[PDB]
C-alpha cells in the first residue's frame, strides 16, 4: 500500500501526499491537441490514467508541484527510457524515473515524472481562446496561483470585460515573464533535439507552466545532429497569447531585466531592421518560413500577411517616436523645403519612395498639390504640444489656442406636438413615447470622443488559421469584376461637399475636380503608384437626432485620398451594388418587394432552420489593423492584370497611411 | 497522443546527375508522395557521391522534371555484405514537417548500424 | 405630462444659447449637465426640480424682461 | 534656425523621423490641464522640464482665453477656473 | 472564500475539509437509474454539480461522511423546501439545509446534505452486476 508512496518518493525527499484515493488513477478534465488518423482537433478531452500525487512544503501546508505516474505498455516503456537517456541534458526536461510495481501478481511498468505543474500550456491558450463567464474557473484558478490577482478581485462584478474595467490589461501582464521563460525553453529543447539526432512533433499539451518538457511518446531515432523537431502547431496556436499578456516587454529593458531601466534609444534612429533579424532568432529559431523585416521584398500577398504578423509583434519594443512619416531637406529654386519621402510602418517596416528629386526649379499643380497635403511642412512649423485630456500621441499644435467646439440643442415643432395630443397621443404608461432627442454637448466634446481609440491594441492572429479564412473569404467574393479606370470614367455624385484639410479653405470638391485636366488626375494616380502620400484627416462632430446622448463624430478625408482610391477601386464596388441574390447586399432597396426577395434568398433551404444575429461594440474603433489590411488585400485581388507586383504593394502602402494610422 | 506519420510512401528508381543532361538512367531512388495532382517526390537516396539533378519525366510524362538537390545525407546502412554507405538527397526547399516524414519512413524501413 | 416637461426644457435650453450664454464656458456646461438629465428622467418630481434649477439662470440675468411677456 | 540643419546634418543619411522635429527645434510649447492634481505633477513654479529641456511659463489663460496670474492657481480657489487651462512656454538654454 | 467552507459547516462541528478544490464543483463517475422521456436506463453517467466536502475526526484524521451541496433553480429550491418541510420527522431521511450565497453579484440557491457516504446503493448494486 504506502510502499507504493514510499517508492514513488523515490530519493527526491518529499513530505508528499496522495491525491487519487489509494493506488488507483485519477478522472480529470484536460485540453488535448489530438491528430492520429482517424479524429483530429484541439478540445477537451478525459484524461485518466495518472496517479497524481501533490508535494508537500514545510509546516505541512500545500505547494503546487506534483508527481505523476503514468502506466502502459512495457514497449513504450522501453522507449520513453532510451530517448529520455539520450536527452536527459538539457535543463528543458523534466527528471523522469522509470520502475516497475506489482499490485497482485503484476511486475508493471510505471513511469513517474517530478515536480511538474498542475496544468500545461495548452490548459491556458485553451482557456484564454475559449472563454465564457459562466464557468471560467480554471483560468480563475491559475490567476490565483501565480498571484496575478487574489480572489476577492473576482467578485468585484465585470473583472473580465475589457471596455469595462481596462485594468485587466495590467491583471494579464503580469503573466509575460513566464510565458517568455516557456518560449526560450522552447527553443533549447529544440536544440538539443537536434543535436541528439531525434525526430517528433511538438504539442502545446507536454509542457508545465514552467517550460519543463516531458512525454516522448513517438519520437524516432537518426543519426546524430540532423533531428527536424516540428514547431508548427505550437507556435500558431501559442501566438495571440504573445500580445495579450505582452510577453515581449522585457525586451525593452537595459538588459532584458525588469529591475533595470529602459535603454535609451536616440531620437534620430529609424531603420531598425537587423533588431527585428535578432528577435526573430532569438525566439522563433527553427520556424520553417522566411521572414522579410521589410515587406517591399516580399513575394505575393500570402507572405506580405505572414511578415506583417511578427512586424505587428516586435513593433512593441521600440520607441513610438519613431514611426510615421521620414522628411528630408530639399532645394526648390534656391529655396530649402522640408518634404516627406518614405514611410515607417508598424506592419511593412520601412518604405522609400523612388521618385524623388532634390533641386528643383518650378512646381506645377499635381507637385504643389502632393506639398501642401503632406503633414511635413504643417508639423514642422508648429509649436510642441503636450495634452494632457488624452493618452494619444500628441505631435504640434497649429496656431496659438486651442478650439472649444460646443453642439447645439434642436428645434421644436409645437403645432406638430399640440396636434399629436390633441388626437390621443403620448399617454402615461403607453408603448410609443419620446425617446429620440437632440442631445447637446459642452466644450471638451471632440476630444473626449477622439480619446475613445485607446481601445484599440496591438493584436496578433493566429497566422495559419488566418491564412485558411482568407481563402475562403475570398471565395464569398468571385461573382464580380474590378480594375484600374481611368478618370474619365468615375461617377462622383454630389460633387459639393468638403474637401478635407487644408484644401477646405479655398472652396469645396467642386474645384479641385474642376481645376484638373484628366492628364492631371490620371498622372496623380501613376505617382501614388510608385510612391507614399501620407495625409491629414479631420474630425467633425455629427448633428442628428439619436437615443444615446454621446457624441459622435465622422472623419473627412483630404481630396488626395479619395481623388485617387475612386479609380482603384470604384469598378469592383459599383459591381458589387449592382448584383442581386449574394450575399453582400448593398445596393437592394427595400422596397417594391425587396424586403420579400432578401429574405426568401437568404432562407434558401437550410434544414432546421433558426434564426440569428450578433453585434460587435465599438466596431470602428476596435478593430485590430491585421484584419483592416486582411480586407484591402481581398478587394485589391481583382487587380491581378491591370497593375504589376510593385504597383499593387505601393497602393497597400498608400491606403494604410493614409487611413489607417495617419494624424 | 499526437501521431507524426499515419500514412507514408513507396519506393521508385529513376534517373539522376550532376548537371541537368550529367542525369543519366537508372541509379536514383525516390521517395514519392503520390498526391492529387500527381506523383510528387520528395527526397533521393543514391550511393552516387553527389548529384546536383534528378530527372523524372511529368506525371503525363512530357517532360523530364529538373529539380535541384539538397547536399547529400551521410549514413551507413548495413546488408549481409557488411556496411554500405548511402547518401540521401533531399529536394532543396522543404519543409519540416517532410523532412520528418521521409525520415521516419526509411529509419523504420531501412537498418543502419 | 413628463413629455411636456422634457419639451419646455428643450425650448429653454435654445433660448439660453440663443442669448449667447454658451461664450461663458462653465456655467454652459452646467446647463448642457441639466437638459441632458431632464431628457433622460423617469419620474416628474425630481424633473420638475431639475427644472426650475435650470430655469434659475434665465431668471438671474435681465435680458429677458419677463415683466412684459407676463401679461398673458 | 540653424538647429533644424544641425539635427538634419547629424543623421547619417539626411533623413529623420517627423514626430521628433518639434519634439528637438520648437521654440514655443503648450500645455493642457484639466484641473488642479496633474497641474500639481506637472506645471510647478515658473519653470519646469520636459522632453529633457528645461522651459519657462509665460502666460497662463483658461477655456474662455482670460488671463490667468499664477498667484490664483490655489488648491481652495481652483473650483472657481474654468478648468481645462491651456500654459504657453519658451525654450531655456 | 472561506465563506463556503464556513458558512456550510452550519453549527455541527467545525471539522470540515474540502475535497472539492475551490469553491467549484467537482466531476465524478456515478451509477444511475434514469428514466426521463427520451433516454432510459441503469448505467454510469457524469455527476458534475456537487461541492463535496470530506468531514473530519479528531486527532486530524479522515472519516467516510462528507457533505454534499448542490446548486439548482430557484423553482427547485422551493419545492425540495416544502417537501422536506413535510417529511422531515422520519429518521429514514438526511437532514438537509437550505440557505443562499453569493459569489459575485449573486444571491444562488444552494442545497446542502449532511452526514452522507461516499456512494449510494446504486454504486453497490451495479459493482456486484456488472463485474
Ligand atoms: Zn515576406
Ligand atoms: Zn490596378
Amino acid at each position: 500500500a504506502q510502499s507504493f508512496l514510499n517508492r514513488v518518493c523515490g530519493v527526491s525527499a518529499a513530505r508528499l501526499t496522495p491525491c487519487g484515493t489509494g493506488t488507483s488513477t485519477d478522472v480529470v478534465y484536460r485540453a488535448f491537441d489530438i491528430y492520429n488518423d482517424k479524429v483530429a482537433g484541439f478540445a477537451k478531452f478525459l484524461k485518466t490514467n495518472c496517479c497524481r500525487f501533490q508535494e508537500k512544503d514545510e509546516d505541512d501546508n500545500l505547494i503546487d508541484s506534483y508527481f505523476v505516474v503514468k502506466r502502459h505498455t512495457f514497449s513504450n516503456y522501453q522507449h520513453e527510457e532510451t530517448i529520455y537517456n539520450l536527452l536527459k541534458d538539457c535543463p528543458a526536461v523534466a527528471k523522469h524515473d522509470f520502475f516497475k510495481f506489482r499490485i497482485d501478481g503484476d511486475m508493471v511498468p510505471h513511469i513517474s515524472r517530478q515536480r511538474l505543474t498542475k496544468y500545461t500550456m495548452a490548459d491556458l491558450v485553451y482557456a484564454l481562446r475559449h472563454f465564457d463567464e459562466g464557468n471560467c474557473d480554471t483560468l480563475k484558478e491559475i490567476l490565483v496561483t501565480y498571484n496575478c490577482c487574489d480572489d476577492d478581485y473576482f467578485n468585484k462584478k465585470d473583472w473580465y470585460d475589457f471596455v469595462e474595467n481596462p485594468d485587466i490589461l495590467r491583471v494579464y501582464a503580469n503573466l509575460g515573464e513566464r510565458v517568455r521563460q516557456a518560449l526560450l525553453k522552447t527553443v533549447q529543447f529544440c536544440d538539443a533535439m537536434r543535436n541528439a539526432g531525434i525526430v517528433g512533433v511538438l504539442t502545446l499539451d507536454n509542457q508545465d507552466l514552467n517550460g519543463n518538457w516531458y512525454d516522448f511518446g513517438d519520437f524516432i531515432q537518426t543519426t546524430p545532429g540532423s533531428g527536424v523537431p516540428v514547431v508548427d502547431s505550437y507556435y500558431s496556436l501559442l501566438m495571440p497569447i504573445l500580445t495579450l499578456t505582452r510577453a515581449l516587454t522585457a525586451e525593452s529593458h537595459v538588459d532584458t531585466d525588469l529591475t533595470k531601466p529602459y535603454i535609451k534609444w536616440d531620437l534620430l534612429k529609424y531603420d531598425f531592421t537587423e533588431e527585428r533579424l535578432k528577435l526573430f532568432d532569438r525566439y522563433f529559431k527553427y520556424w520553417d518560413q522566411t521572414y522579410h523585416p521589410n515587406c517591399v521584398n516580399c513575394l505575393d500577398d500570402r507572405c506580405i500577411l505572414h511578415c506583417a504578423n511578427f512586424n505587428v509583434l516586435f513593433s512593441t519594443v521600440f520607441p513610438p517616436t519613431s514611426f510615421g512619416p521620414l522628411v528630408r531637406k530639399i532645394f526648390v529654386d534656391g529655396v530649402p523645403f522640408v518634404v516627406s519621402t518614405g514611410y515607417h510602418f508598424r506592419e511593412l517596416g520601412v518604405v522609400h519612395n523612388q521618385d524623388v528629386n532634390l533641386h528643383s526649379s518650378r512646381l506645377s499643380f499635381k507637385e504643389l498639390l502632393v506639398y501642401a497635403a503632406d503633414p511635413a511642412m504643417h508639423a514642422a512649423s508648429g509649436n510642441l504640444l503636450l495634452d494632457k485630456r488624452t493618452t494619444c500621441f500628441s505631435v504640434a499644435a497649429l496656431t496659438n489656442n486651442v478650439a472649444f467646439q460646443t453642439v447645439k440643442p434642436g428645434n421644436f415643432n409645437k403645432d406638430f406636438y399640440d396636434f399629436a395630443v390633441s388626437k390621443g397621443f403620448f399617454k402615461e404608461g403607453s408603448s410609443v413615447e419620446l425617446k429620440h432627442f437632440f442631445f447637446a454637448q459642452d466644450g471638451n466634446a471632440a476630444i473626449s470622443d477622439y480619446d475613445y481609440y485607446r481601445y484599440n491594441l496591438p493584436t496578433m492572429c493566429d497566422i495559419r488559421q488566418l491564412l485558411f479564412v482568407v481563402e475562403v473569404v475570398d471565395k464569398y467574393f468571385d461573382c464580380y469584376d474590378g480594375g484600374c479606370i481611368n478618370a474619365n470614367q468615375v461617377i462622383v455624385n454630389n460633387l459639393d461637399k468638403s474637401a478635407g484639410f487644408p484644401f477646405n479653405k479655398w472652396g469645396k470638391a467642386r474645384l479641385y475636380y474642376d481645376s484638373m485636366s484628366y492628364e492631371d488626375q490620371d498622372a496623380l494616380f501613376a505617382y501614388t503608384k510608385r510612391n507614399v502620400i501620407p495625409t491629414i484627416t479631420q474630425m467633425n462632430l455629427k448633428y442628428a437626432i439619436s437615443a444615446k446622448n454621446r457624441a459622435r463624430t465622422v472623419a473627412g478625408v483630404s481630396i488626395c485620398s479619395t481623388m485617387t482610391n475612386r479609380q482603384f477601386h470604384q469598378k469592383l464596388l459599383k459591381s458589387i451594388a449592382a448584383t442581386r441574390g449574394a450575399t453582400v447586399v448593398i445596393g437592394t432597396s427595400k422596397f417594391y418587394g425587396g424586403w420579400h426577395n432578401m429574405l426568401k434568398t437568404v432562407y434558401s433551404d437550410v434544414e432546421n432552420p433558426h434564426l440569428m444575429g450578433w453585434d460587435y461594440p465599438k466596431c470602428d474603433r476596435a478593430m485590430p489593423n491585421m484584419l483592416r489590411i486582411m480586407a484591402s488585400l481581398v478587394l485589391a485581388r481583382k487587380h491581378t492584370t491591370c497593375c504589376s507586383l510593385s504597383h499593387r504593394f505601393y497602393r497597400l502602402a498608400n491606403e494604410c497611411a493614409q487611413v489607417l494610422s495617419e494624424m | 497522443n499526437n501521431e507524426l506519420s499515419p500514412v507514408a510512401l513507396r519506393q521508385m528508381s529513376c534517373a539522376a546527375g550532376t548537371t541537368q543532361t550529367a542525369c543519366t538512367d537508372d541509379n536514383a531512388l525516390a521517395y514519392y508522395n503520390t498526391t492529387k495532382g500527381g506523383r510528387f517526390v520528395l527526397a533521393l537516396l543514391s550511393d552516387l557521391q553527389d548529384l546536383k539533378w534528378a530527372r523524372f519525366p511529368k506525371s503525363d510524362g512530357t517532360g523530364t522534371i529538373y529539380t535541384e538537390l539538397e547536399p547529400p545525407c551521410r549514413f551507413v546502412t548495413d546488408t549481409p555484405k557488411g556496411p554500405k554507405v548511402k547518401y540521401l538527397y533531399f529536394i532543396k526547399g522543404l519543409n519540416n514537417l517532410n523532412r520528418g516524414m521521409v525520415l521516419g519512413s526509411l529509419a523504420a524501413t531501412v537498418r543502419l548500424q | 405630462k413628463m413629455s411636456d416637461v422634457k419639451c419646455t426644457s428643450v425650448v429653454l435650453l435654445s433660448v439660453l444659447q440663443q442669448l449667447r450664454v454658451e461664450s461663458s464656458s462653465k456655467l454652459w456646461a452646467q446647463c448642457v449637465q441639466l437638459h441632458n438629465d431632464i431628457l433622460l428622467a423617469k419620474d416628474t418630481t425630481e424633473a420638475f426640480e431639475k427644472m426650475v434649477s435650470l430655469l434659475s439662470v434665465l431668471l438671474s440675468m435681465q435680458g429677458a424682461v419677463d415683466i412684459n411677456k407676463l401679461c398673458e | 534656425n540653424d538647429a533644424l540643419n544641425n539635427i538634419i546634418n547629424n543623421a547619417r543619411d539626411g533623413c529623420v523621423p517627423l514626430n521628433i522635429i518639434p519634439l528637438t527645434t520648437a521654440a514655443k510649447l503648450m500645455v493642457v490641464i484639466p484641473d488642479y492634481n496633474t497641474y500639481k505633477n506637472t506645471c510647478d513654479g515658473t519653470t519646469f522640464t520636459y522632453a529633457s529641456a528645461l522651459w519657462e511659463i509665460q502666460q497662463v489663460v483658461d477655456a474662455d482665453s482670460k488671463i490667468v496670474q499664477l498667484s490664483e492657481i490655489s488648491m481652495d480657489n481652483s473650483p472657481n477656473l474654468a478648468w481645462p487651462l491651456i500654459v504657453t512656454a519658451l525654450r531655456a538654454n
